[PDB]
Order: structure tokens, then C-alpha cells, then sequence
């Protein structure tokens, strides 16, 4: 409804036009008369700058330039989940089935919502409610798992006057309000400005643990509901499988997986293989409670840039209405990189390695907008967004600007392995490099609910597993055999730690997933093989002994990841047997 | 109120028509939609101003928006009620407290002190830490920062001080101003639990900038918390403690607003004025003359890459009375806090020790502790390269008394309070493993009468 | 014994003179080769201007 | 010759074996139809050699239907095109082969339009014609030096290493017409070949270029002082 | 901005007595010569320059606190007038000129507290005094011109310092020496120069 | 500034006879082909193009002094008259054509020699000859097309130099090269350039450097480390290379009737091997190397010194014909595989050695033997291996 | 003016001239800060892109003509920036003049006279 453009000067990715004064700054435009995305950089006088995000070939002075009339947004409302978009919440499947093309037309602008669908609104709030932002006044029935919960608009406040279940569009008037401006009408779709945190009653601390079922982390570097974790991914280390299992593992009731500027062929495998992720409850497809965001490198700057946030507003969409989510960002290195191209095209001073002085900012920015919160609303419900993020610096090196600056915000860091994954071990987790800065909390909570000293437990663990690496330094010195029976012992508790219970297969139906309460079982009978052998030694047993009369009880340990979750007496009972089988040991 | 802004280029803003606009006023932007951002002044030329915004542009109508010239520079509103409160890095109120009814607004700038009226640093501040109040001593007027890097308990060691500092033989005259300057909410939220759960909260007045928050907004956190303190100091007469963390979140900041505006990047890409910068902070610190009262600083850094010659650290340390330093060695050895007294200095010390201040023995066994434990660590390492045998019987014992030094003098723990009288005693049990005749550092009186 | 000397003194050549000479140089010339790169696009904002 | 942006979710992923029948290649580091796989080379060191082999020798096992080659020279010396073209004709190779050979005397603006014209080539053939389409472009590193000669007639400031801030654009946009696609029987595969400045893997042609393509086959200056041919 | 004018310069080829053994010995400085003290942070510069003040056989000291410490400035005053001369009975504070532009005082005064100290310095010379100049630090003096030489817009040359940087160092010292002042006299009187720097 | 039309461009493949060891041998130039020589200043940059000028096998010699040292054109006109082809009787004066325009001279007259040098070596190319055109400095030039740039306020490349530069220096290199002139006759004629640079620092990473190499075909890398121990030419042979080694190996192997070809790839593998080993040596010792190691630094050390090291003012050592260079490279290599089969026969490296010095003797004074008694170097490997043989008995 | 005054007494006078001149780093210093006054496109750590050329302007101003009694031999002297060698100011000189005479601070150290 604003003044058109005109432009005056094409100068490579570069456009000036004026009479753009009823435009405003960061307002994304349509450029000459194919229409390109653009934004608005500058503005002098009526003389708009603008930054164009696809080719400017064939534009030139005289066409016109159109203001979206907003900054980029993205349109939250019955019809997201399931859909897989780009940076800039283009609809792909639809591109495909509208245009009839396996391309993305330059000048072709297509809703990212369906607009035209039916849904069944349900109506839940009666006639004469007060109502102001983040109220429910119903529901949609979305997917065959999640629920669609109609919430109150930011900037709307009053009182319910109409509203009745029934079919409706997203831009169908499903409500009316009585606002202070007089009556107004609401459906089932509002839209928000990507680099705008929605707002929220309260930020709380996140001290809940995630269940990922994955024991490593679990156990020694666990996450919270409303926590965030770093990733390095050098290739052939399993980071796609660490992902799919967090994806569909988690306690989390929606995940936001976010592409940001990908190889071509990489983002591909994405795109076939998240569908194929069976949701572990429903059996459904993983995208039955999923959004995805795929962008290719050769996407437009923009949509490469703007690809975290354009996740993390949908997942603060669905933290609104009480949600666990989970946002999975890959890679966070390639989104710096549209970061870096930016700075160089704005022409400013450059900070480290020619990344924007504010690169850190925008980091923190992103990472400050997860957490677990109070949403808005009289429920005063809670929900929490935990985020999980690849890094892929150049030479895997961590110091550099983008893992750094991460690192200053995020309380955990998986460190993947390329050298334990050729040896065999996953997941790729260094348990030496890694730390999970909730570790303590945690610890506090896990040791309430199980009733049990599992923080003393997680502790002792990762001090054998520390031991370790320093013996095995003497090993390959000294030799095996010129060690103490109580180092020898030490090395095979480790041993145990490594191969019993860190190493993990994902493609086993029983090894998958471990419950909190077969963590704790598995993590006992290790540490008491430990304790009962130790004691043993004191007692005026020797280490061969130990070794070669425990042999039957030992397998015992090696096979406990693949006891049935019905079946948890049988990992229990090994601790009996351990220290009987022990003790015939010290008697004979 | 002006509705001819020109220009807008980035977070830099062009405004023309304009009179009696001075330079570093503090302006307000009414946008088309009746938002309200703030800004400054950054340049005054003929009819026009060049403003910077805090919040940004993003979103600004140029023709609809109107600009208001206030008159004045960045100020804050201070009363004696800021005690027990907690407040953003624009000194806007941020525990849900009552209204806040200021005695007077002050330029956040502050004045500079006449270096004729300034009085040298004086009298005992114990933190409770034996580390620092023996070896290392806080003084009131001091600046003396802590130099840590990531990963390190800096933050629990800022929390310790700002509840166990004090003065003695002086009741209800003690405050302490705590700044959080670009640090997360999470970390944000071990401070205001601390804090409360202490009551060391009830004797502080508390600035909680985040990692977030606007860049400008950052830098101006500390000179909110100064502002705060010196009206404490001078005006109430209190004995005012200043603790900062993360000043290297600020010096970040101060880059990040420097790219900005494109200026000339000075070594690592730090701005060339720096060190000015950092000064013009530090040296709000002091006693004056005449005055009851005192500031004291205690500025927290983390040094990139542990490197003590990065700008960071090392302009701090030129400004600086000296320098905590928190190392990973200790660290890893569990030794709380991880003080290693080697390279830490205070060169105020002098004023805070001794007799009335302290006791009688404080400067003598400091000497003596301190050239022991040298020595010991010098005798550590000749084993490490050498072996065992290559130390003199004199050499394993001052192996032994550096090892006891660490684990049970440096090593207090970050929730105990060691008074200096406790910190003293326990410095002569150590002493007493060497041979008399190797305390050469202490003369023959003192040796008498203390030595257990 | 002489020869656990000789190799010793090997050993202490790289660990306090070698590696030590090494690392600091690299982490110089790091340094050296950005501060060149700011003080490049610096002349050219300048020289755009021009 | 800007071509179209390919619909993320259009692509099919790579599937067939290529074999360039050089056992550093086929076995270690395998092209697969449809892939974007680069040889970062330098100054002095026989990429041309390796260029003129792989188009010799490539090819898919069983399919009957062959590689239609496109191959791209950006900036590159008289010398050097008459090898290519001389080594494309005496191995019948040309008959195969659709050239656009562009020479260092060559306009700057001509050295741009180059890869672009090859590209347009290729996904006509493949996308259209059903063709399977092996596509070789040398020197990208002259193709670079070509946009800050334009870039510095525009008075643009350059980003990092004086290359032009778009610069990963440019080449996303280029290194990405490629794959299969879902649905169509023909496919592009890439191989661009560039010299990495001073053999700087973190220079941002390479840097830049291994963030797209999928891998990279590295020549290196001690192998083949040593005589190692090709020197992978 | 201007020395004031001489006769003619001298070898400055008489040692000053500072009383500090490695100095005297080793690194000795005339009377009419220039010293240099760069070093790091928290190296003991100003214990240092102190020494020098209070020990020298000087007839006048200029001291000159340049965008530095504003209690190292407050030290000099409280101390100075308690170090007495035995043989006169005089104070130290009683021969001494006190120039402060502490380090967050204006920052173009740091300029001028280097020049009004020289010029002070050349006055009581041409009365045919030794003179000794302490500027702390020079360092502060060059970051005022590299401010103001970003403020003009002007092109940087080594570390955004001015090009003019070394010139104006240069002319400087080139004003301190051993000299035959004006007069008929042809008096005898000199200005020793001893400056901190502070290199990062 | 533009070039003389041609019928046709040829493969240049025809190797050029400089006489000069490590180039004709390790990195060698074709008649039509290009070459750099970027160096530090006092690397000996100017006696290598002098050697070339006086003793290749061109007709013509054209000699641009682009903004150098006046002395080094009076050097020029004054020693080339006096240096006489016995087989002609004539000077190199009589086949020389020298522009010059000094570094005090007008700085925009250095772009005007370059061209002014090209196109007369075109229009004798035309004739039917080949032609050798040596420029030096070419750096000089691009300092000048900088300095203009500057004045005319351009945006600016690297180092301040025009973001044209690569595209000027391969509009130059371009019209080089091996041709068909026009006309019935179809003459063949040919431009060898040789180009000098001087990037600053030594540093080839520098806009000049760079540029030129990706034009040229020939890069012969000069060292300072090479220079200050008096290692001539300082040619270093681990950073130079030329891209006609193999066609150029061809040839020689069809001329001699010898494996050349697999000498030459033999001997710049012991040199790639030495480098590899310093690099231990010098941060760790000679202490634990073996004697098959010592050995491979030893015939490094004799490819180095008896081969590589070549005085251009010694009457025979100024030149070396093809096959004296091949007698002196088999000589060396022989040395290195008798004395290799003697230590897996049980023979130590010291014996070995210290039973071999008159005859290493000789193999390092073989440069010095004269062109007509080149059998006093070929004789010299049966004494190697009756030597060695002695020593293992 | 001392290079004329030198040309002047060797070719006009016949004399054999030896021309010292020292210290020829502030001869460049001078040159930057015009450059730098002027506004001039930088070269080399703020050098202008013409200082070959001025200083060949200078140093070949020496050596012989034929058919005159006189000649002309500078000694320059520089210090080296940093005593770095691969500065502008002895990188630059060394592509001019015709060799140069090195001294350094390890052989001084050492009691060597001269330090060459
Ligand atoms: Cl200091």
C-alpha cells in the first residue's frame, strides 16, 4: 500500500532508487520488474540502497522497486509442521507442485503457508473471557501427533465476544475481540519478525535434564531442557547419526532442523533421510512433528543468513504454547560465512578473519533466544527451546572465531572424533575433550530422582576414564606386564567403561536407547566389578586370578546395553554374582 | 523535537535543521510507530548531527519519525534507596522493586579528580582470601583486577570477595557495586542467587548487563556502576568495593561500536584509544583529601588465549596497582582459588599492612612466605627435569613446604572467610618447616616472638 | 650413560629452544599478517572515498 | 547463461560409479555421477596433465550410453588450450566433447561469461537431452582474478583477501549447477580445477570452494619433485 | 612549540651521578644526554625515574606525568618535600617543577605537558643550570597524536601513529643537550632527558 | 601495443642451449617458450640473463633494461662486442638489439621499452628466426602502471598496483611464442621471453610474481640463502620448475641415445630427499642417520657442488654442452648407485669414503674439463666402480 | 643539493668525488610524511608507491663518463627499520645500489670492528 520505487542505479549486487521515503530500513523489497529479493540497506533522503540477493542481470534503471512493507518475517499458523522451507520460509514442495519446475524461479513469490486448506478449528474459551497475548482461545488438530494451539497475538488485549468451532482457512476470522480500538478479528495465522525474540513472562534456568537415551551424554555431558550444545563435525565421525538419534530420542514435542547453506549433494541426504526417521512413540514419520529448513549454498545470502532465525522464531512459536523444543542447527559455520560475505559486501571494518566486528553479538543473540522460559498468557505455562549446533571450522580447529564465540555462551561441547571412529568406538564422543557445564545441576536432580549417589557414581567414572589415559601412556613406555595389580585393574574398568557402556550402536533395537533407570543399573555393575576386584586385591587376590575367574561375569557386563527395558533385574542381579564370584576367588 | 532526519546508514543516523545540539547530548527517536529508542550524539556539524541509536535502525521510517534533543549527556538518577537493588546497564530497575526517587541526575562520565586533591590509597580492605590480604593486599583507593582466563572460577572468586570483603574496627559504612558487564543470563543468575542467598545483596548495589543487550549498552555498564559508587563514596562517605567481570566483554563491545563507525582498528583490531578508555574508568578510583569516603576497584578479565600481552590484559596492567592471576595449573589441582602468587602483585600493599592496619608481622613473613615458596617451586621443577636426587636435604624441603603452601595456605575454599589474624597464624605453621637459619628475611624479634 | 646424555640434550635443545622459538614466531607472524590485512581494507575504504 | 537455482528438494542424490581409471581417484577418493569434485592444484604442477587424462578416461561401467565431456578453459595460456584441444582430437575425445576454450589475452569480461556459457551447455545436454554430463573447468583461480578486475572498475572495496564480498556467491552459484535430478534421466557432474596462491589451502579460493563442492583431490609440489605422476 | 634559541650545542661528555649502580657502571648517562626507559607493565619504571630525581646531581628536576597514573602524580607530591638534603637543608620539592596530565585528563594535554616541561627546561638552563626532564610516559604522548590524526582524517603510517610521528620525537630530544646559552657570559647549562616509553 | 599478426602458433618444443647446468638440466627453456627469474636484489639475477644473451642458440638477441642500473647497459655495449662466435667470427653485438630506459630515466617510458622490445623481436620473428627477449626488470613496469594508477586515484589491486596488472603482463607473455609467420613462404619463426623480477623481500607471493607465473611456463626461483654462501646460479631447486621437463626429457633422450629422461627425474630426487632429510637434521642432528642417508646426502652434496654450482667467469665453466652435462650427471649418479650396492654388500659409509677421495676428485673438477677431452669425464665412472669393488674386497 | 654539488665538482671540476650521505632512512621519512600530507595511494606501510624511483634518482647519480677526469662514489648509509632488512627502505635501496655493506648488532655484540 506504499510508494513504489524507482530504481536509478544497477551496480552489481548494488541498486539505488528513489522515491522510497514511505519505506523504512531492513524492509525486504522486490527489485525491477522480475521482482528479485532485496532488502534495504540505506536511506538518504528518498534515495533507498539496497542489497540484492540474486542476480541484478538484466535489471536497469526506470523499473520498479516494492517494499514488503516489513522486515523479514515468517508466517506461524496451521500448515508448518511437515514443511520443509529455506531461509527465507520459502515453501519448497509447493515451488515444485505450483511452478511445475525443479527450479526456484528468480522473481516467483509463493506464500509460505497454505492459505486455501481447511482445518477444523476447535473452540475452547468461552464468550466473555479477558484475554490478552499468549491465551489459547482453541485448537487444531495439525498432525497425526502434534496439536496446533491458537494463541492470542502479541499487541492484542480484550475481551472474547464471538468465537465457535468449525472449517476454516488460516485467513478465515475464527474470533472476535473487543479491544480498546473497538472489535477486531483474529484467525488462525500471525506473523513475526525473524530477528525479534517473541516475547515471554519470565527466562528461567534450565535445569532439567534431556533424555537423549545416548549414554554418553546422558550420563557425563548432559544437556538441559532450555540448554544448548556445541558439535564439531569433521567428516566420517557419525555426526548425521548422533543427529537422528537426538532428533527422535529426545523428551523433546517438536524439533526444528535448520540447514543453513549446505553442499548441494550433503543437503540432499538431509532431505532424504529426515523423512525416513520413524517417531519412536506413534510410529509415524519423524516430520509428523518436525520443520525443516534446507538451504543449499547457492541460496540466496539472505535465506543462508537469516536460517537460525527463521528456526529459532518457529521454535519460540511452539515454546509459546508449553512445547519442548528442540532446534538443530547445521552448520553454524556456513551461517558465519553468510555473515562474512555480508560484512565484506556492507563494506565495513572487518573483526577476526574477516567476519563482522559483531559476529559474537549475533551469536549470543541467537543462543540468549533458547532457553526455558514462562510463556505469556494467565496459564503461565512453561515451555523451552534446547539448542543443538554444528561447528565445521576449515581445519577442525576450535579456536577459531565462530566455535569460540559459541563456546562463550553454551554450557556443553560434544566433541566428535574422526580418530575414535576409526577405531571403531561410537558415538565419536571424546570424553576427554568434552564437558557439559550442566554436570553439577544435573547431578543434584538425577541424585533426587533416583534416590541413589549417581553423581558420585558419574564422577568416580570419568575419574577411571581419566586414570586411564595416563596409564596407557606408561603401557606404551614401560609395557603392559610391568604394571601394578591395581593399575591393571584400572585398565579394565576403563576398558569396561569404553566398551560397555560408552560405545553405543544406534541401528541396534535394543542398544538405541537406554532409559535413565538402565543407566544406572549398566553404571553400577561396572563400578562395582571395580570395587569388588579392588577389594579383592587387598584381601590377597591376584589380578589374574580376578581376571581369568571372572570371566562369565564379565560377559554379563558386555551385554547389559542389549537387556530388554522389561527385563532390568537381569543387569541388577550381576552385582550379586560379582561379588560372590569374587569371593570364591579370594577363598580359593 | 526534530522530524528532518536525513540520513540513515547502518546504526548511524544523519539529522539536519537542527540547533543547539552539542556534542555527546543524548538524543530520543519517536519512530512512526511510537517506539522509543535513544542515542547519541557522535558529531556536530553546522545544521546537521550525526546520532548513533542504541537499539539500532532496523525498522525506522525516516520522514515519520521525529527526534527530540534532551539536553543532556548519558545520566544516572542516584539516591542512597540503589542499595539492595538490582539494575540493567542503563541503570533502569530490574528486581520488580518500588520506584526509585533520585536525589540528583549525574553524568555518567563522572569528573576527573585534581591530582593535587587526590589522596594516596590507604588503610586494610580483607577480602578473607590469604592469597590476596597477605601477599596481594587490597587497599582502600586501590585498583587491583583479576586476571583469569575461560574455564576459570573467576566468577566464583568475584562472588566470594563481594560478600566476605570488609573493613575492620568500622560498622555500617561498607558497600559493595557490583557491574555484570556482556556476560549470559545463566551466569547472570549464579550472581543474583549468590547475592540473595548470602544477604550480601542487602549491602550491594547490583548492574546486570547481558551478552545480548546492546553494545553500546555494555560499555556504558561500568561508568553506571562508578557513577553509583563515587556518589556512595563522596557524598554518603562509604567505603565502596567495585567489582566488574567480564571487562574483556567490554573491550569487545568497545571494538564492536569502533568497526562501527569504521574507525582506524589499532593493534589486534582494538581500538587505538584503548587504553584511554580503560583509564577513564580505572581512575575513578582513589581517596580524596578532606573527604570521608573511598573507591576501590576490582576489574575481572579473561586473558584471550591466556596470553598476558594480548591489549586486554596488558593495557589494564599499565593502568592497574598491580594483578590477581588465576592459573589452570592450579586450577587443575583443585586449589581454591587458583591464585598463583608468583606473578600476582600489589604495589599498594604498604598502605594496608602492618601494625594498627594489620599486625606487627604481616610485611615480614610475606617477604619470607613468598621467597619460600620461590625457591620451593624452583626446587619442584629441578626434579621434574633432573629427578629427586639432583635435590639438596635443604632443597626437599622447600619442595615440601611450596606443596603445603598450595594445599593448605593458597587452598581455602571459595565459601570460607579467613580473617587476616587467622591468615597470619597459618603463615608461621608453614614457616616453622624451614630451619630457623634459613628465615633470613625475618630479624631476630620478630622471629621471638611469633615462631611457633 | 653418555649416550642418555646425548640424547638428553636433544631433548632439551627442542623442548626449551626449539619448540619454544617455533611457537612464538608463528604466533608473531599470525598476528603480523592480520594486523597488515586491517591496515589494507583501511586504505581502501579511504581510497573509495577518494 | 545465469541458469536457474535448483529446487533443494529436486536433486537426487549421486549413485553411480565413475571410473577416471586413475587408482588414486577410483579407489580412495571416488567420483560418484553427479558430484562436484575439485582438484586444488598449483603453479607448476600438472593439473593440465590430469585434466586432459580424466576426460580420456572417464567413464561409467555398463550404461552403453557414454559421457558427453564439457569442458571449460578460463584464462589459460595459447600453449595450454592447443594441448587440450590437440589432446581432445588425436584420442577422438573431441567427438565426445563440447570445448570452450577462453585465453589469458582474453577479455576479463569473456573470462566470466566462460564457465557460464560451459554450464548452460551442460544442463541443456543433461537436463534437457537426458545426457550424462562430466563437466572440467580450469583455471577457477583465473576465473577470481577476472571479478576483481571488474569488481575494482566498480570502486567496490574488497572483502577478505582483496577477493569481492559476493565472492561465495559467485562460486555457489556456479558449483552448484550439478547432480541429478529427481525425475530426469541426465545428469551434471563437476570438476573444477584450481590453483591454490602460494599452494594456501586457507587462501579463499580453495577455502571457499571446499565448503561447496563435496571433497577435494590435492596435488602436491613433493610428490611430484619426487616424480610421482599425478601427484595425489 | 619552539626551542629556545642557544649559542651552540656541546659533547654532553660528563656522567651524571644517579647512585644506582647497574646505571652508573654499565648504562651510563652524561649531562646533556637522553635516556630511554622502555619496558612492560609493572617493571618497577617509576621507582625508576624516581630514584633518578631525588639522587642525581642536578640543580632543578622537571618532572612530567604524561597520560599516566593519577596517584603516582599524588606519590611525587607527598614525597618530595620529605627527601632533605643534608648539606643545604633543602627539600627535593624545593628544585623541582611538577607538570600532570594523568591518563584520563584531557587527552591533547598530554601533547602539552611534553612541551611546557622542555620549554620550562631550556629557561633554567639558559641560566646555566643542568637540568634533568622526565616525561612518562612518551608513549601516552604519541596515542594524543595518533587521536587527533584520526580526528583530522589524515593517512596513518606505522601502527595508525601519524607519519610525522618520528620527527616530532626527533625534535624533541634534539632539545635537550649540554649548550653554550646566549649572553655575554656564554654561560654553561644543560638538559638531561629521561623517558619512560610503553611499548605494548 | 600491438602484436604482428600471424599466420599460425606452434608447440614450442625444441629445447633451448643455454649451457647453463641446472637449466638445461633441471628446468629448461624451448625456443618459444617463457621463463621468469623472480629473486631478492643481490641474488645474481643479471649474470644469469647476461649468460643466456651470450650463449644461447637464437639469431637474435633483444635486451630491454626496464628501469635497472645505467652501468648494467654500458656493461652490455662494451662486453658484448668483444665476445666472438668462433664459428661465425662475429660478435654478439652484431646479433644484439639493447633498450634502455633507466630507473632515473621517465618512469612511463619503462612501459614504452617492454613494447618497443617485444615488437622489434616480432618483426624479426617474422624474418624467420628466433629470437630471445630479455626483460629486466619487469617489476619496474608494474610499479610504473602503479604509480599512474595512483594518479589517476583507481581503486586499487594488491599492494597498490592496478587490479589490470595480470591481464597486461598476459597481453605481453601472449606474444611470445613459437609461430608461422605470414606470407607464401610460411616461414617458422619464434620469441623466447625471459623475464627478470624483483618482488620485494623475496616474498613471491607479491602481485607481480604471482600474476607472471600464471602466464609463464618456466620459473626459475632465486635464493638469498643460495646467494650468501655463493651457491651460483642461486637458482633453487625445490621452489623452481618447468613445464617443458617432460617433452623437453623426450627430446634429449632421442639426441643422446641415453635415459635422460629418468637421470634427470633421479636427480631431483635426491635433492627432493636431501630437503626432506635437513629438515630432521637441523632439529635433531646427524647423530642417528644411517649410512644409506649419509650417502643420499652426499650425492646430493656432489649434484649441488659439481653440478649445480656453475662460475660464469671461468673460460670453461661459463658453458657446458649438452654432452659434457650428461657425462658429468652419469658420472655423479654413478658414484651414488656403486656406492649404494657396496653397502648392502656389507661396506661402511666411512670406507666407502675414505677409499673414494681421489676419484670424487675428479668428479668435482669435471666441470672444468675442456669440450675437446670430454673422455677424462666419461672415463671416470670405471674407475668409480673399480675403486668401490676394491673396497668391498 | 649534494649530489649536484658532487656532479658539479667531478664533471665540471675534474675531481674524484666520494659522497656520503647519512642517514638515508630519513630521507624516506620525509618523502611518507608528503605523501601521507597529500592524501597520495599508499604503498607499503604507508610508503609511497614512487620510492624506487626517488631514491635511483639519487643513488644513480654516480659513477664515470667517458672522455672525463672525474667520477662520482656515494656511500650511503640507513639504518634498517627493526633491523629488518626486507623494509621498504633497504629492500628497495638494495635493488638500486650496487651491493651493500651489512652490519649487525650479533657481530657488534661480539667486539667485532667493524661489525660487517
Ligand atoms: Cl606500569
Amino acid at each position: 500500500g506504499m510508494q513504489i520505487g524507482k530504481i536509478i542505479k544497477v551496480s552489481g549486487p548494488l541498486v539505488m532508487a528513489e522515491n522510497m521515503s514511505e519505506a523504512s530500513i531492513q524492509d525486504m523489497c522486490l527489485v525491477g520488474d522480475l521482482g528479485v529479493i532485496g532488502e534495504i540497506i540505506e536511506m538518504r533522503q528518498d534515495v533507498a540502497s539496497i542489497q540484492v540477493y540474486e542476480e541484478t542481470s538484466g535489471i536497469g534503471p526506470g523499473e520498479p522497486v516494492r517494499s514488503t512493507g516489513e522486515a523479514l518475517s515468517v508466517e506461524l499458523g496451521p500448515g508448518i509442521i511437515s514443511q520443509m522451507f529455506d531461509g527465507i520460509q520459502r515453501p519448497l514442495d509447493t515451488f515444485m507442485e505450483v511452478t511445475q519446475s525443479n527450479f526456484l524461479g528468480r522473481g516467483v513469490q509463493l506464500p509460505a503457508l497454505d492459505h486455501e486448506k481447511q482445518w477444523w478449528f476447535e473452540a475452547t474459551i468461552e464468550e466473555g473471557t479477558e484475554v490478552s497475548a499468549g491465551d489459547i482461545i482453541g485448537y487444531v488438530d495439525e498432525t497425526k501427533i502434534i496439536q496446533h494451539k491458537i494463541m492470542v497475538p502479541n499487541g492484542i488485549k480484550g475481551t472474547v465476544q464471538k468465537i465457535e468451532s468449525g472449517s476454516f482457512t488460516i485467513d478465515d476470522p475464527i474470533c472476535v475481540i473487543e479491544t480498546e480500538q473497538g472489535l477486531k478479528e483474529l484467525t488462525m495465522m500471525q506473523k513475526w519478525p525473524v530477528r525479534r525474540g517473541r516475547p515471554i513472562k519470565q527466562k528461567l534456568n534450565p535445569d532439567v535434564p534431556m533424555i537423549t537415551g545416548q549414554r554418553v551424554i546422558d550420563t557425563f555431558f548432559p544437556v538441559t531442557k532450555g540448554g544448548a550444545a556445541a558439535v564439531p563435525g569433521p567428516f566420517g565421525a557419525g555426526k548425521t547419526v548422533v543427529q537422528h538419534q537426538i532428533a527422535k530420542w529426545s523428551d523433546v514435542d517438536l524439533v526444528v532442523y535448520v540447514g543453513c547453506g549446505e553442499r548441494g549433494n550433503e543437503m540432499t541426504d538431509v532431505v532424504n533421510e529426515f523423512p525416513e526417521l520413524i517417531d519412536p512413540n506413534t510410529g509415524e514419520s519423524l516430520m509428523e512433528r518436525t520443520v525443516l529448513i534446507a538451504n543449499t549454498s547457492n541460496m540466496p545470502v539472505a535465506a543462508r543468513e537469516a536460517s537460525i532465525y527463521t528456526g529459532i522464531t518457529i521454535a519460540e512459536y511452539f515454546r509459546d504454547m508449553g512445547y519442548d523444543v528442540a532446534i538443530m542447527a547445521d552448520s553454524t559455520s556456513r551461517w558465519a560465512e553468510a555473515l562474512r560475505e555480508m560484512s565484506g559486501r556492507l563494506e565495513e571494518m572487518p573483526g577476526d578473519e574477516g567476519y563482522p566486528a559483531y559476529l559474537g553479538s549475533r551469536l549470543a543473540e541467537y543462543y540468549e533466544r533458547s532457553g526455558r522460559v514462562i510463556a505469556l498468557g494467565s496459564d503461565q505455562r512453561e515451555g523451552s527451546i534446547t539448542a543443538i549446533s554444528a561447528v565445521s571450522p576449515s581445519g577442525g580447529d576450535i579456536s577459531e572465531p565462530v566455535t569460540q564465540n559459541t563456546l562463550r555462551v553454551v554450557k556443553v561441547f560434544w566433541g566428535l572424533d574422526s580418530s575414535l571412529a576409526q577405531k571403531r568406538h561410537f558415538p565419536s564422543i571424546n570424553w576427554i575433550q568434552s564437558y557439559s557445564l550442566y554436570s553439577t545441576e544435573v547431578g543434584r536432580y538425577m541424585d533426587q530422582i533416583l534416590q541413589q549417589d549417581w553423581s558420585d557414581m558419574v564422577t568416580e567414572g570419568m575419574r577411571i576414564l581419566q586414570e586411564e589415559e595416563q596409564l596407557n601412556e606408561i603401557v606404551r613406555l614401560v609395557g603392559i606386564d610391568s604394571l601394578s595389580d591395581n593399575d591393571r585393574l584400572t585398565l579394565e574398568v576403563a576398558k569396561s567403561i569404553r566398551e560397555d557402556y560408552l560405545q553405543q550402536n544406534a541401528f541396534d533395537d535394543v542398544d538405541t536407547f537406554t532409559s535413565r533407570e538402565k543407566q544406572f543399573n549398566m553404571l553400577k555393575v561396572i563400578l562395582t566389578f571395580g570395587k569388588e576386584a579392588r577389594k579383592a586385591l587387598s584381601l590377597g587376590a591376584y589380578f589374574n586370578e580376578i581376571m581369568e575367574g571372572t570371566v562369565a561375569v564379565r560377559e554379563r557386563i558386555s551385554r547389559s546395553k542389549y537387556i530388554p527395558e522389561e527385563e532390568l533385574a537381569k543387569i541388577s542381579s550381576i552385582n550379586e554374582e560379582i561379588k560372590e564370584t569374587i569371593q570364591l576367588i579370594v577363598s580359593e | 523535537e526534530y522530524r528532518t532526519i536525513k540520513e540513515v546508514v547502518g546504526p548511524l543516523m544523519a539529522v539536519e535543521k537542527v540547533s543547539g545540539v552539542k556534542y555527546e547530548e543524548l538524543i530520543e527517536v519517536r519512530m512512526q510507530n511510537g517506539e522509543i529508542r535513544r542515542g547519541q550524539v557522535l558529531e556536530v556539524q553546522e545544521d546537521k548531527a550525526m546520532v548513533q541509536i542504541f537499539e539500532g535502525t532496523s525498522g525506522i521510517n525516516l520522514k515519520n519519525s521525529s527526534v527530540r534533543f534532551l539536553g543532556h549527556p548519558l545520566q544516572l538518577g542516584v539516591s542512597e534507596d540503589m542499595i539492595g537493588r538490582v539494575f540493567d546497564g542503563l541503570g533502569r530497575p530490574k528486581d520488580n522493586g518500588p520506584e526509585i526517587l533520585p536525589e540528583k541526575y549525574l553524568d555518567i562520565n563522572g569528573e576527573v579528580i585534581n591530582p593535587i586533591a587526590r589522596d594516596y590509597p590507604d588503610e586494610f580492605i580483607q577480602t578473607g582470601i590469604s592469597a590476596i590480604d597477605h601477599l596481594n593486599t587490597l587497599v582502600r583507593g586501590q585498583k587491583l583486577p583479576v586476571f583469569s582466563g575461560s574455564g576459570l572460577p573467576h566468577k566464583e572468586l568475584a562472588a566470594q570477595i563481594a560478600r566476605q570483603a570488609t573493613v575492620l574496627d568500622s560498622s555500617d559504612d561498607f558497600a559493595v557495586v557490583f557491574a555484570a558487564i556482556g556476560i549470559t543470563f545463566e551466569e547472570a543468575e549464579f550472581f543474583m542467587e549468590d547475592f540473595r542467598q548470602t544477604g550480601a545483596i542487602d549491602r550491594s548495589v547490583m548492574f546486570m548487563n547481558l551478552a545480548n543487550d546492546p553494545a553500546i549498552e555494555r560499555i556504558a555498564t561500568p561508568r553506571m556502576a562508578l557513577t553509583a559508587a563515587e556518589y556512595l563514596a563522596y557524598e554518603k562517605g562509604m567505603h565502596v568495593l567495585v567489582i566488574m567481570t567480564d571487562m574483556t566483554n567490554y573491550a569487545e563491545a568497545l571494538r564492536e561500536i569502533s568497526a562501527a563507525r569504521r574507525e582506524v582498528p589499532g593493534r589486534r583490531g582494538y581500538p587505538g584509544y584503548l587504553y584511554t578508555n580503560l583509564a577513564t574508568l580505572f581512575e575513578r578510583a582513589g581517596r580524596i583529601r578532606g573527604l570521608k569516603g573511598s573507591v576501590t576497584q576490582i576489574p575481572i578479565l579473561t586473558m584471550p588465549e591466556d596470553d598476558k600481552t594480548h591489549p586486554i590484559p596488558d593495557l589494564t596492567g599499565y593502568i592497574t596497582e598491580g594483578q590477581i592471576i588465576l592459573t589452570r595449573e592450579l586450577y587443575k589441582s583443585g586449589i581454591q582459588p587458583p591464585i598463583d602468587v608468583l606473578p600476582s602483585l600489589s604495589r599498594l600493599k604498604d598502605k594496608g599492612t602492618g601494625a594498627g592496619k594489620t599486625r606487627e608481622d604481616h610485611a615480614a613473613t610475606m617477604n619470607q612466605l613468598f621467597a619460600a615458596y620461590a625457591q620451593g617451586k624452583q626446587a619442584k621443577e629441578l626434579a621434574v627435569v633432573l629427578g629427586e636426587s639432583a635435590l639438596s636435604d635443604i632443597d626437599k624441603i622447600y619442595a615440601k613446604f611450596a606443596e603445603r603452601f598450595e594445599n593448605e595456605y593458597v587452598n581455602q575454599g571459595f565459601y570460607t572467610n579467613r580473617t587476616i589474624t587467622e591468615t597470619l597464624d597459618l603463615g608461621w605453621e608453614l614457616l616453622a618447616m624451614l630451619p630457623r637459619t634459613e628465615l633470613k628475611r625475618i630479624k631476630d624479634d620478630l622471629l621471638d616472638k611469633y615462631l611457633p | 650413560a653418555e649416550e642418555i646424555e646425548k640424547t638428553r640434550r636433544r631433548v632439551n635443545a627442542l623442548e626449551y629452544m626449539t619448540i619454544p622459538q617455533l611457537e612464538e614466531t608463528i604466533y608473531y607472524i599470525k598476528m603480523k599478517l592480520e594486523e597488515n590485512e586491517r591496515a589494507e581494507v583501511t586504505r581502501l575504504i579511504k581510497v573509495k572515498n577518494m
